[PDB]
């Protein structure tokens, strides 16, 4: 019984062409609608719970999209870009997805026309590149100007940046925190240095920034409560090496006939720990830290001599600590000297939310701080941190790049107008693409007004008319609910954000449109 | 909170129906215009059906979602009102729905959208009458030739149309009929069409009369009658009944033979009474007994049993016969009159595709037209008649309305821009809907071009330009034009090309489309209910 | 065009409640909590 | 009915094909599928394509071989041509597209002559000799035998065609950077082996901001500080950075007390002396993939040396 | 869930190729079966029986499929078979191959409509071509018809028996001409009854000057042998038949019941004497026969047959020219069974048969098929069916065609002559169809098994000379042969619908773009 031979595996699914192509575009639109509401001064955030039952709220879509495990292929690309732009610049990743599908959306009818995607992407490259340069041209710096303190602009950017996520009512609060905090990050400039302490409870308005490090952590040993917990001007020891009687050291059997030698040996093992401790004590310092466990007894010795100690510490916070106090973490107790020995303005340790924390700050030269984040909801913490995270990295680039632009959709409206007139220059099939490129482009405020529940059409026609001649940074006000100089209303953005945004979107469709069929393997 | 099914509201259902409609559109998007490609469906068991007309396709398409069924039934109605535009009208429905939805998909108030659409249709048809072209001045036969072959395009038979349309136009002028005493109404579906696989449509023949999908009852009975002696009789011929309950009781056996005798003699004498008139052709939808068969052979007569009711009605109207449900008289005796006879030149049963079907030639009382179909398979004939079925209607409408519209999509080409300017008149927000109305209305040439598979926009753009030009320099007698082509992929004058369509087609099309989207657009929520 | 296509796994049982309906649903639950503790 | 006979039950369930029918029909069609599979593939106008593997991994592609690599095809002759260009790709690179096109076309007319009654063997020879003749006539069409070894401009203009075919959008950047790459590499290990090129993938910062380095990268962490010296003194050690533990199970043993002190103490000083002797050579960086001694890095920071991991 | 809930759909080139492929299969499965050197196929009916037959129609008529166009192709076969009988040996093989190249422009991105457009152009010239290269023939001359018939039948297994059938086919065909249509008399092949009886040999089967009945005398006393009998066709039954009005009797007196029973006796006898008054000899009826009357009709020594099938009664009536009667009292002597040269009832071996011979100028006749086994017989008559069918077509048109592919090449270059002179994009389709035509002689080569390519090129080269058009391909030698001496001659109309059907197939499948299943109604 012969059978006609299959080409590929049973159930190897494929679908080709426009019906294939258009389907993805729909999925993109489906994706966007999951995020359309999100960003905005009156924007939106979502909650998603896993199969494990852990709830998860978020306002930055990339996190949400990461939560939203896509099964479709082409949609993952959209998810992929979010991580890119999130790993690049932060919020507006929200908008970034809006960028793509809307770019997808307007061409989709032109896709119904049997247009070679290469044509479409050809303008897309043309449009983005031409768009990009105009961004650079109308970008705004301040260091040529005179009325900027090096942080005010950073201060303004975050307020702008912060004016979308869950702590929107306290932007004026945290903005100073992060800017002066980020003022410390020089010049490693990396987020790993600065810790975040998701301390439960307390009003987030009482959340703290310490010009030092605190420990959300500890562990109970015997005397760990007994010793003094105030050290007004202490000296800080950082040990990586553990402190215990040969708990986990080199493995060796020993052989001894004589009891006294047996006697002598066990005594000697102790003298080992004492000898380090003597080195520990005779250092004259008062605080010792260890990633490793510490013998309980030494604590008593430290308690007996009223020195503080702590073991099993996170090295990261220890890494902060050494980067905070300038002292050097040690593995050799004997080669110790005061040069590697940390000093701090004052050390303490305080109860916060019942939790047992360890306090030390005031180091004049400490390029690393930590964020004590009070808050009564578990979900708030990571959400805030994600908000906190974005705030830091975005201003970090701002520190890197003294280029700013107004927000409130003004930029895009300016672009759409510029390209709109430019489309008149270029005849033919490209011209239609340019307008739609502009026609997709304007969407961002429209959703904002949608998320404001306003009549964006009046706003848009007003805007387009008002953006015809009278001023560049005229843009939407949420509160006055119409056009405003959001720049003078101080809605200020780093160019790179939208710069990378549109470019990443540009390739996305250029990636997106460039496929004719799908193939599936079980 | 209702059991056995939930609900979804707003955009979710809103877009959902849009997704439903667009799905419907793409099903038929390839079978329209002179380059549309016809569809076929395996039923479930191989009794497949190839056809280009969506109204068939939709009617043969099972639907479960509501809104789509609206379109299918709507597709049916326009078919019941036009017959084609099935090529187009549903395509119009979803696309206008597509764009209108998109506006609301942002914020736009639906009722506002409805209102502009209301105006848009009224605006359109008024200008339609302001752009009309009349066929009265034109050569009657010529334009009917033109529109038919225009209608013959997109169909299986479009190559042979000239033969076909010529065949068709003769049929309708042969189906002339005097109406309410003031109209010459021309009855469609009155023409008889018989499908028969075999020879080519090259050999397909029109009957200057009627043709019967029937045979001679009696093999011994003669076959062809050169005379006009023709009757129809609804009254069946069997041994006459008691026909309600009337019992026959015998206490005196001596007359049962006489009883049983007359049982058939009644039928016999009825045979004799009608035969004595000398009638040579008879039909009876009722059953015909062999006793009658024998008698007619003795007459060498001609008779038919089980003829479909409508055709013999056409026969009586054709031959001038009186269909007779029975024999009677204003006096009680059942009598029969020669004046009841129908008359025609010659009647033959002829074996086409080895099957003898009966032909009627030239009834003198009322001229008749019927058409014999020849083709390869049964699949080909039953579809081509539908095109033929639609073929009649359009010409009938042209006869019905002595006025023409040029074919080949000029309509929206003119409409789009004229509305585009007209949109600016209102100053409201509805002109956007007007603009999308026009924008969505632009779909047809795009469908044409994709169905012709070339660069559509540029064709559209050129079509936009000349029509836009047709709205510049009001000296348009030498600036107003109309036309577009696809085979050569460039615009033309369909008026010169003869590419014409009936006005009523697009008229009801837009209106029926207008109503449909209105119905669909106002929806905002669906609720499911599981069965018992 | 119209035909099923797969986006997020278990999409049939991946239910989703949105907007005003969702919000009130929280409220009724919240009130349940509120009344549950009232005494 | 319901009971035909078999003259050879030789098979316990398998597919035996015969009568040339598969060859004349089934063999051809499968090939024709492959042509249809990748007909769109090549071309500056040819568009990319994506497929998911059996392990649900994304692959956007324009190169035939790679996507071909993603297809568990089961027709035997399918694989033949598949692996054919596969090695062909292994040999030259792009052309996979082309050869498959050659494949189908050569097949496509072949059955036609076979169906026309041309001898399969004679088909083979004629197909053979013509190819040989093609080789003969090929060289006489070379024009502009570009020669400049180490210019950027020539090859940039040259290599673009490969780029444009499989990327029509960004030729200028991509041309210069590989041209930047190619000119940067000279005949050192023997005439610019391809493997002498490394690639790093970093998300974000769209293609225009992609760059090329006259050095090499690692997307890995660090242990002490981060510095550059224009006179970089590097230490390289496939050995893991720690005291050389005997592969044999050699367990340190003691007999008396004072062993313990000196035991830990001595180990410390020797590693310091180990790293010191390294530091005295001025090597400001040591590199290894292997296991790293903790006090050593403690010493390494003490002498402020870079470590690689 | 939206559209039709698990009804599959497909569109475009994949559909296009799929239909292209299936027909390629569809034609292919039979390419072995045409030509005097053809093969012969035996089939399993689903319910157990066996049919062995070369005629493609029944083969395909005996084919179950799932893909539609095949079934679409199926009917096309049976339709032309119905209209023409043979060519089914070839038409479909023409058809798919036409499609086989027809696809070749699909990759040429040429819209099929034009390709159709050329086709309609192509056939027009083709029909015009054949009319130019047709040859009318006299119809009175028997031998050429016999030559034509063998020319028509030297393709099937009865080839060894050409002499018998040719006359056999001719004789029945000639004797069926119903002139009451003026000079528009028409023959019928349903009055051309065929009776297959196993046993005996092909040589024993013969044309009977009359009708054969698989029934027997109702009573022995009726003679089984008569020279010039008189025959009665009583459409009505011979017995007492219901008083149709739910009649009822209420007797009260004793003699009444016995009286009535005589009355039915009386009623029956009444019928008998009405029959005898015309002095008949033979009684035939589709219904039953009272033995009591049959006693009477025995008493009159008048031959009687009961419950005879109506079509045979007609042919029996058409045998002896008499007309059937349902009314013994209204029976008319103009329908006396006169026209009966001999009456007999033989014993075939376990079966009586009714022997009705030597009608004066009979119009109806049945052919008696006496062979080996009914499947053999059934195969024979199918070939007979084709044999007689073409003859009436010859009786329908006297214009003849030389086959053997000779005509095929003739158009082929003729269209090539048309092709080069018809500049445009449509030219390439035009020659392509001409390219399609060449396969049939080529196919003939394989069925012979010769060097097809060389012979074909030479034949085309042979047919490049205008001086010679009857050059075709011999069945057995596989050599180029002018037809005039070869004599394989064919009805022109046979070839017309052949191409007519062929091209119709092409267009119909070409406009397709889509598949829809699960109609559920």
């Amino acid at each position: 019984m012969p059978t006609p031979v299959i080409l590929l595996k049973e159930g190897t699914d494929s679908s080709q062409g426009i019906p294939q192509l258009v389907s993805n575009i729909s999925a993109c639109q489906v994706i966007a609608e999951a995020v359309r509401t999100t960003l905005g001064p009156r924007g939106m955030d979502k909650l998603i719970v896993d199969g494990r039952g852990k709830a998860t709220i978020s306002n930055d879509g990339a996190t949400i999209l990461k939560l939203l495990d896509v099964v479709h292929p082409a949609a993952k690309t959209l998810v992929d870009i979010a991580k890119s732009q999130d790993a690049e610049v932060g919020d507006g990743t929200t908008s970034v997805t809006l960028l793509a599908a809307e770019f997808l959306k307007q061409v989709k009818p032109y896709v119904e026309e049997g247009l070679h995607p290469q044509i479409i992407i050809r303008a897309f490259r043309t449009a983005t590149q031409l768009a990009v340069n105009k961004i650079k041209e109308i970008a705004v710096t301040v260091k040529k100007a005179d009325k900027v303190e090096q942080r005010k602009l950073l201060e303004k950017c975050a307020m702008t940046a912060l004016s979308s996520k869950l702590i929107s009512q306290q932007k004026a609060f945290f903005a100073k925190m992060v800017v002066d905090a980020v003022m410390m990050l020089d010049d490693l400039l990396q987020l790993k240095m600065i810790g975040i302490k998701k301390v439960q409870g307390g009003a987030l308005e009482d959340s703290q920034l310490v010009a030092g490090v605190a420990f959300k952590k500890t562990f109970s040993y015997a005397g760990f409560e007994m010793q003094p917990k105030k050290y007004h001007n202490p000296k800080i020891a950082l040990l990586n090496v553990e402190l215990e009687l040969k708990a986990e050291k080199d493995n060796a059997e020993i052989r001894v006939h004589t009891v006294e030698d047996y006697q002598a040996i066990v005594d000697a093992e102790w003298n080992i720990l004492y000898d380090k401790l003597e080195k520990i004590h005779h250092s004259g310092a008062k605080v010792v830290l260890s990633k490793l466990p510490i013998g309980d007894v030494a604590t008593q010795y430290f308690a007996d001599r009223d020195m503080f100690c702590a073991g099993r510490v996170p090295e990261e916070d220890l890494k902060r600590t050494m980067m905070a106090c300038g002292g050097s973490i040690q593995t050799s107790v004997n080669a110790l000297s005061a040069d590697v020995l940390g000093r701090c303005q004052v050390f303490e340790e305080t109860q916060i939310g019942g939790e047992r924390y360890n306090f030390f700050t005031g180091c004049p030269k400490a390029k690393t701080c930590t964020f004590i984040l009070r808050g009564g909801a578990e979900q708030f913490m990571e959400e805030t941190e994600r908000s906190l995270h974005d705030a830091i990295m975005i201003v970090r680039r701002a520190i890197k790049n003294d280029s700013v632009v107004a927000g409130g959709g003004a930029i895009e409206m300016e672009l759409s107008k510029y390209l709109r007139d430019y489309s008149r220059t270029i005849p033919g099939k490209q011209q239609l693409l340019i307008g739609a490129y502009a026609k997709a482009l304007e969407i961002i405020p429209r959703q904002l007004c949608d998320n404001a529940g306003f009549d964006a059409t009046n706003i848009l026609n007003k805007l387009r008319a008002r953006h015809a001649q009278g001023g560049t940074w005229y843009g939407v006000d949420i509160n006055n609910e119409d056009i405003a100089d959001n720049f003078e209303a101080f809605v200020w953005e780093p160019a790179m954000v939208r710069i990378n945004a549109l470019t990443a979107a540009s390739e996305a469709a250029c990636l997106i449109v460039s496929v004719d069929e799908t193939i599936k393997n079980p | 909170l209702s059991v056995f099914g939930d609900r979804s509201t707003g955009e979710t259902i809103r877009s959902q129906n849009v997704m439903a409609a667009a799905s419907i559109a793409n099903i038929v998007k390839s079978s329209l215009g002179p380059v549309g490609l016809d569809k076929m469906l395996v039923d479930d068991i191989g009794d497949v059906t190839i056809t280009n007309d969506g109204a068939t396709i939709l009617k043969l398409l099972e639907v479960e979602h509501p809104a789509a069924k609206v379109l299918c039934e709507l597709a049916d109605l326009q078919d019941k009102e036009v017959g084609d535009g099935t090529t187009s009208v549903v395509i119009i429905a979803a696309e206008l729905l597509k764009n209108a939805d998109e506006l609301v998909k942002q914020k736009i108030h639906p009722t506002s959208v409805i209102s502009g659409y209301r105006l848009a249709c009224k605006e359109a048809v008024r200008y339609i009458n302001e752009n009309l072209i009349v066929n009265t001045d034109e050569l009657g036969r010529d334009c009917l030739i033109n529109a038919a072959k225009t209608s013959m395009s997109s169909k299986i038979i479009g190559i042979n149309g000239d033969f076909f349309a010529n065949m068709v136009v003769d049929a309708v002028l042969a189906i002339k009929y005097t109406d309410i005493r003031g109209q010459p109404r021309y009855p469609v579906n009155s023409v008889n069409i018989l499908k028969a696989h075999g020879r080519s449509q090259m050999e397909s023949m029109l009957i200057s009369g009627y043709a019967l999908n029937c045979v001679v009852g009696s093999q011994g009975m003669p076959k062809r009658i050169v005379n006009a002696k023709i009757a129809c009789l609804d009254f069946s011929l069997q041994k006459t009944k008691m026909k309600l309950g009337v019992q026959v009781v015998i206490t005196d056996p001596e007359k049962l033979d006489q009883i049983r005798q007359r049982e058939s003699d009644i039928t016999k004498e009825r045979i004799q009474k009608i035969l004595a008139t000398g009638a040579n052709v008879i039909l009876t939808t009722g059953g015909i007994d062999d006793m009658c068969l024998k008698y007619f052979v003795e007459a060498g007569a001609m008779a038919v049993r089980r003829v479909l009711k409508r055709d013999l009605k056409r026969i009586a109207k054709a031959s001038g016969a009186t269909i007779l449900s029975t024999l009677a008289n204003l006096e009680g005796e059942e009598t029969f009159e020669a004046a009841m006879l129908g008359q025609a030149e010659e009647v033959v049963q002829e074996r086409i595709c080895d099957d003898e079907l009966i032909l009627i030639k030239n009834t003198k009382a009322r001229t008749s037209a019927s058409i014999i179909l020849r083709g390869a398979n049964d699949f080909m004939c039953d579809e081509m008649e539908r095109s033929l079925h639609d073929a009649l209607c359009v010409v009938k409408r042209v006869l019905e309305s002595k006025s023409v519209v040029p074919g080949g999509g000029a309509v929206e080409a003119a409409l789009s821009i004229y509305l585009e300017n007209y949109a600016t008149s209102m100053g409201s927000r509805e002109q956007l809907a007007i603009a999308e109305f026009a924008r969505s209305l632009l779909v047809i040439p795009n469908t044409l071009a994709v169905n012709a598979a070339q660069d559509s926009t540029d064709l559209v753009a050129k079509l936009r330009a000349f029509h836009n030009e047709a709205q510049v320099n009001p000296e348009r007698k030498n600036l107003k034009w109309i036309g577009l082509d696809l085979s050569n992929g460039k615009p033309r004058d369909n008026k010169q090309a003869g590419v014409f369509e009936p006005t009523i087609v697009k008229v009801k099309s837009l209106k029926f489309a207008t109503e449909a989207a209105i119905t669909i657009l106002r929806i905002d929520d669906l609720i499911k209910l599981h069965p018992e | 065009y119209g035909r099923p296509f797969l986006i997020i796994k278990d999409q049939d049982r991946k239910s989703r409640l949105m907007g005003l309906e969702a919000l009130k649903s929280h409220i009724m639950a919240a009130k349940a909590v509120a009344n549950t503790m009232r005494t | 009915p319901k009971a035909p006979g078999f003259a050879q039950m030789l098979k316990e369930g398998a597919k035996h094909f015969s009568g040339l029918e598969e060859a004349v029909y089934r063999n051809i069609q499968a090939c024709k599928e492959l042509a249809q599979t990748t007909r769109t593939a090549y071309g500056p106008n040819g568009m990319n394509k994506m497929v998911i593997n059996h392990l649900e991994k994304l692959f956007v592609t324009n190169d035939a071989a790679t996507i071909l690599r993603e297809l568990e095809v089961q027709h035997p002759a399918a694989k033949m041509i598949v692996m054919a260009s596969h090695m062909q790709e292994q040999e030259v690179g792009d052309g996979t597209n082309f050869v498959l096109v050659f494949a189908g076309a050569l097949l496509e007319l072949a059955e036609e002559l076979l169906r026309i009654g041309l001898s399969v063997s004679e088909v083979i020879e004629g197909y053979e000799i013509a190819c040989r003749k093609a080789h003969e006539i090929l060289p006489n069409l070379v024009c502009c035998s570009a020669k400049n070894l180490r210019d950027i401009d020539e090859v940039s203009s040259l290599l673009r065609t490969s780029i444009m075919s499989k990327q029509y959008g960004n030729e200028v950047f991509l041309a210069k950077l590989i041209a930047q790459a190619c000119v940067s590499i000279f005949p050192d290990s023997g005439h610019f082996n391809v493997d002498n090129i490394r690639v790093c993938k970093i998300l974000g910062s769209g293609i225009s901001s992609s760059s090329v380095l006259h050095g090499m990268v690692f997307k890995k962490e660090t242990e002490g500080d981060v510095t550059s010296v224009k006179d970089a003194k590097i230490a390289v050690y496939s050995c893991p950075f720690d005291g050389m533990i005997t592969e044999t199970k050699g367990t340190v043993l003691i007999k008396t007390a004072e062993e313990l002190m000196n035991f830990s103490k001595g180990e410390e000083n020797l590693m310091d002396a180990q790293v010191k002797a390294i530091a005295d050579t001025g090597a400001n960086v040591v590199v290894t993939g292997g296991k790293v001694a903790d006090m050593a890095l403690h010493y390494a920071n003490k002498y402020n040396i870079m470590l690689v991991r | 869930l939206v559209l039709s809930q698990n009804t599959k759909r497909e569109s475009g080139r994949k559909v296009q190729s799929g239909n292209i492929n299936a027909a390629k299969t569809i034609a292919d499965i039979i390419r072995t079966c045409l030509g005097p050197k053809s093969m012969m196929k035996m089939l399993l009916d689903p319910m157990g029986g066996i049919v062995m037959t070369n005629d493609g129609n029944a083969i395909l008529r005996e084919i179950q499929v799932q893909h539609p166009a095949a079934k679409s192709m199926i009917e096309i076969s049976r339709t032309q078979d119905e209209e023409v009988g043979d060519g089914t040996t070839s038409v479909i093989i023409l058809a798919g191959e036409m499609l086989s190249v027809a696809e070749h422009f699909l990759e040429q991105q040429m819209h099929p409509t034009v390709v159709i457009s050329a086709y309609r152009k192509a056939l027009d010239d083709m029909i015009s071509t054949l009319k130019k290269i047709s040859i009318p023939v006299d119809i009175s001359d028997s031998d050429m018809m016999l030559n034509i018939i063998n020319s028509s039948i030297t393709t099937k297994a009865i080839s060894r028996w050409s002499s018998l059938a040719c006359n056999i086919a001719l004789d029945a065909v000639k004797m069926v001409q119903f002139e009451e249509n003026g000079r528009k008399e028409i023959d019928i092949k349903k009055y051309a009854r065929v009776e297959k009886i196993p046993g005996g040999i092909i040589e024993d089967s013969c044309v009977l000057r009359g009708v054969m009945i698989n029934k027997d005398v109702t009573h022995p006393r009726m003679r089984r042998y008569i020279k010039n009998p008189r025959i009665v066709l009583l459409d009505s039954s011979l017995e007492y038949k219901k008083g149709e009005s739910q009649t009822d009797i209420e007797i009260t007196r004793e003699e009444d019941f016995t009286r009535i029973l005589q009355m039915e006796e009386e009623y029956i006898q009444q019928l008998c004497e009405d029959i005898i008054q015309l002095k008949p000899d033979v009684v035939i009826t589709e219904k039953g026969i009272s033995d009591l009357a049959q006693h009477y009709l025995m008493r009159a020594n008048i031959t009687a047959i009961r419950r005879v099938r109506k079509t045979d009664n007609n042919r029996i009536a058409r045998a002896c020219g008499a007309r059937i009667v349902s009314r013994p009292e209204e029976l008319r002597e103009d329908d006396v069974g006169t026209g009966a040269g001999l009456l007999e009832i033989k014993k075939i071996g376990d079966e009586y048969f009714t022997f009705i011979t030597d009608c004066k100028d009979p119009k109806a006749c049945t052919i008696l098929l006496r062979g080996a086994s009914k499947e053999i017989l059934s195969e024979v008559e199918r070939n007979l069916q084709d044999a007689m069918q073409v003859c009436r077509n010859v009786l329908l048109d006297p214009q003849l065609v030389p086959g053997g592919g000779a005509s095929e090449m003739a158009v082929a270059h003729a269209l090539t002559e048309k092709s080069k002179a018809m500049t445009g994009v449509e030219q390439w389709p035009y020659r392509a169809v001409a390219q399609a035509l060449e396969v049939i002689p080529r196919t003939l080569i394989q069925n012979c098994g010769a060097s097809t390519i060389r012979l074909l090129t030479s034949l085309r080269a042979k047919h490049t000379q205008e001086n010679c058009e009857t050059w075709g391909v011999n069945g057995e030698t596989g050599t180029l042969v002018d037809m005039k001496e070869l004599g394989i001659w064919e009805p022109l109309a046979v070839k017309l619908q052949t191409y007519k059907t062929a091209v119709e197939t092409a267009v119909l499948l070409l406009r397709i773009d889509d598949i829809v299943s699960g109609h559920k109604k």
